[PDB]
């Protein structure tokens, strides 16, 4: 017989449901891997390919409805030609709270009486563009801003912030990691920002 | 409420994050992907009789399932105890909001009877006619509108 | 059955560790319990520990918990002191911290909140408290929304405590956090 | 309801006139003239949630007071039991009128599922609280 | 001591709250009776006279609020000058359910094609004239009609009726007895009327 | 313990009397009870009557009543037949009466209803059912709003019944009352 997949896990970023999996031990040159998706509310999985040679295959295109839907079930299944191993699947429904969330962009600006920054909320193109992350988490959202000099932290529920550098000078860099006040979802460190006040 | 709307973010954050500790085990053991998600919560329970049911569901969470799931597997039990705790902490900040706003007079209704136990037994059954006239009182409101 | 007494529990910023001064006398050593108002069971927090100082930080933030307890011999129960906690409002406010400036030409203090001793994640008390607002009160000054912005050589200098806007309350003061005056 | 207001007047007539049978006894012995007049029924408990205090009132009479006061004087007890029954008939006319099993089907696995769908329960308490708050 | 009053009970027709009590047996020429009243919500009685010598006394003027008010409770104590007996009280609190109902007037008329009857609803001058038999009993009123020849009954909801005599001849007298279908107050046969259609 | 059977309960105008034909066999006579769903207590409401048909007219007319019953020997319990009632719906309607005219040149019938056998007060079935409306149907006709007034010598003649608008139901007909036709 052939070994089952070593590890099969869900990497669901904001509307980037990129599945990742561990290969079968001692995979052949004839070895291939399946990629699958399933959404909760559906009684059985959905398929992505007869062969993925890659360890992974994005199911986002079918999983575009991941964020709103009741949940998801996904899998990967290595195969070696005629003889096939069994699948390894995610026991736990794939939701946004499993999905490491992220924002769209951040910025830093200096004004006459204060500094300002106005961040962007992830809205992936592949996602159906009428609905964006900014739109689903309407009332509760909360994200930490870290500001450090090039060579300090606060928790915020707003895309925009100002800081002590408002009337100041110096080199300071920022990161934002999102969350939802309702949900403890494990955000992902979003795109960096840094600005000179000098 | 008693600044209940000031706390609304923290209570749910703590319930979801408290749940997260046992989620791996519970979602791992419920592998048959059954689609019972207690959907009716948002889609239903409108009207006085219906609205209280969602609360009954709250009591199911805090009371029915939490303290059984705590001992169903004992090694991780703080994680389910935290589920009972995190639903009592929300129910208690609820009712204190027509979905749960309560009324305290209904206890003046009973205790003032129990004040004279031997004689309130009589008076509660001597003020029955006025009870009729008030059940009728809101009957003729509930009928007109 | 001389019971234990003189409990003093400091829950400043929700660090709920208790102490009941368990008596070391011959009939004062035997088993004792620290029951809690569990969701349904109303279970014991922990088994007899000769040292009475059992932690109770485990209690949730926003609700309340009774601390019904006992101590007992094989055939007799010693008396107990069931103090119910409601840590959000039945607590002390820890002393906030701060990041403080050294520049002579302008002092600064950025306020930082006290932290709950959460083993799993990293938290700030502001999640629990909604109207938080630091107060610096020493020889009066008062902090802006998060941090304070904007002297002769006076040794009267900053002190800071936790404060809540509507339940105006005070943490231990940061009297220690002195400020540097300058020419 | 099931054309229920055609019955209401007669039911109230049955409650008043049934009560009248024991009134002569309890009213004659309730001599301490306490003036609790149950003011709250219409002036309180209105809107929606307060109402249920009256359903509790019904159950209060039927269980709390009926079988204790029934033995409060034992020789004549049918007069009070028939009155409790005559209000229970109205409670039953509330259950049908204006005022889980599929889970219990699988006991062995619902224990897991009920404690794995708790995050979605949170998401929905959030969802319908965000309705119950605006309106 | 002197005997207390034997019994104190109410004969209250529509807006005639005449308190009645039996006098002491073998009352002296010096005999007198006190009269008292109480309304629920008050903790102690109110007085009407130091002496009422008559067997009965109208309290209507204070009892005008009987219908909205929860009820009333009254009592008597006998007195013979300085020396006074103890009180006798109304065992059953006087409420609206005690008031014997009646109508204001009835009539009989003959039309070209039918008979008719058209009642009038009592409001006494002493009553606060805003309220009348029509006003308190807002939704329910129900009264039996008796029609008899000089030497027959049905239950109706309405102040106006026509009857088999619509096309008939004869001498007929009418009584009306009111009630309230939601209530058990003991109505009284109201004022008579009679007309010959012959 | 041969039990009684073949229950027929006749509720015409709320006289809720049952009949089971109590058996006179050796094990079929001894004691039996008719417990009811009292508001809560669930008490007994008749002792042993050699005739199984204890009257139960006392039962209320608008709710529902469980007829939990048992039969037993001193040392053995017999079978039972729990018919649940709801006398308002689960009943028969009596044959109407009438007030009748004697005039040949024009007949009339004032209609009259069955009367409940209430020991305490007096009631008429019309009182209980609020939308009552008679139906006279014979050689179809339907009564005027309340009463009937006013051919060849035909012996096909009146019958009258109760009728209900929405719960279309019929009492036994008042068929015997034939009418006299005339020149």
């Amino acid at each position: 017989e052939l070994p089952s997949p070593p590890s099969v896990w869900f990497e669901a970023e904001f509307f980037h449901h990129i599945l990742h999996w561990t290969p079968i031990p001692n995979q052949s040159e004839s070895t291939c891997y399946e990629v699958a998706l399933l959404r909760y509310g559906i009684e059985s999985w959905n398929s992505i390919s007869n062969c993925s040679q890659t360890l992974s295959y994005d199911l986002t295109a079918v999983t575009l409805d991941l964020y709103h839907s009741n949940g998801y079930r996904a899998r990967v299944r290595a195969v070696d030609g005629s003889r096939h191993s069994n699948w390894t699947v995610t026991n736990t429904r794939f939701s946004v709270d499993e999905v490491t969330l992220t924002v769209g962009s951040v910025n830093l600006e200096i004004h006459n009486g204060f500094i300002l920054g106005k961040i962007q909320l992830p809205r992936p193109k592949m996602a159906p563009a009428n609905d964006t992350y900014e739109s689903i988490f309407s009332h509760f959202r909360e994200y930490e801003i870290a500001i450090r000099k090039v060579p300090t932290h606060k928790k915020v529920k707003h895309e925009n912030f100002s800081l002590l550098t408002s009337g100041e000078v110096g080199e300071f860099c920022v990161q934002v990691k999102p969350s939802v006040a309702s949900r403890s979802n494990k955000g992902m460190w979003s795109k960096e920002e840094c600005i000179s006040l000098t | 409420c008693t600044h209940f709307p000031g706390y609304l973010p923290n209570m749910l954050r703590d319930l979801r994050d408290a749940f997260s500790r046992v989620k791996t085990f519970f979602q791992m053991k419920d592998q048959l992907d059954n689609l019972l998600l207690k959907e009716s919560l948002l889609e239903d329970f409108k009207g006085y009789l219906g609205c209280q049911a969602l609360s009954e569901m709250i009591q199911f969470y805090l009371e029915e399932v939490m303290p059984q799931a705590e001992n169903q597997d004992p090694d991780i039990k703080a994680h389910v105890q935290s589920l009972g705790e995190n639903l009592k902490d929300l129910r208690l900040w609820l009712r204190r909001l027509p979905c749960e706003n309560k009324s305290k007079a209904v206890e003046q209704v009973k205790n003032a009877f129990n004040k004279l136990q031997e004689k309130g037994i009589y008076k509660a059954m001597s003020e029955f006619d006025i009870f009729i006239n008030y059940i009728e009182a809101y009957m003729t409101m509930k009928i007109r509108n | 059955v001389p019971p234990p007494e003189n409990v003093r529990m400091n829950s400043v910023n929700f660090k709920n560790i208790l102490q009941w001064e368990s008596p070391a006398f011959a009939k004062g050593q035997l088993t004792f319990t620290a029951q809690y108002l569990s969701y349904r069971i109303f279970q014991d927090k922990c088994m007899q520990t000769t040292l009475t100082e059992c932690d109770f930080s485990s209690l949730s933030k926003y609700g309340d918990h009774t601390l019904r307890v006992r101590a007992e011999f094989a055939d007799e129960h010693s008396d107990w002191v069931q103090i119910t906690f409601c840590p959000v409002d039945d607590t002390i406010i820890g002393p906030p911290g701060m990041q403080v400036e050294v520049l002579a030409d302008s002092l600064h203090m950025r306020f930082l909140a006290p932290k709950i001793e959460n083993e799993y994640e990293t938290w700030t008390m502001k999640n629990v408290y909604n109207s938080w607002t630091y107060n610096v009160q020493y020889w009066q000054i008062t902090p802006q929304y998060d941090f304070e912005v904007l002297e002769p050589w006076t040794t009267y200098c900053v002190q800071v405590r936790g404060f809540l806007p509507d339940r105006n309350k005070a943490g231990e003061w940061s009297e220690p956090v002195c400020e540097q005056t300058t020419h």
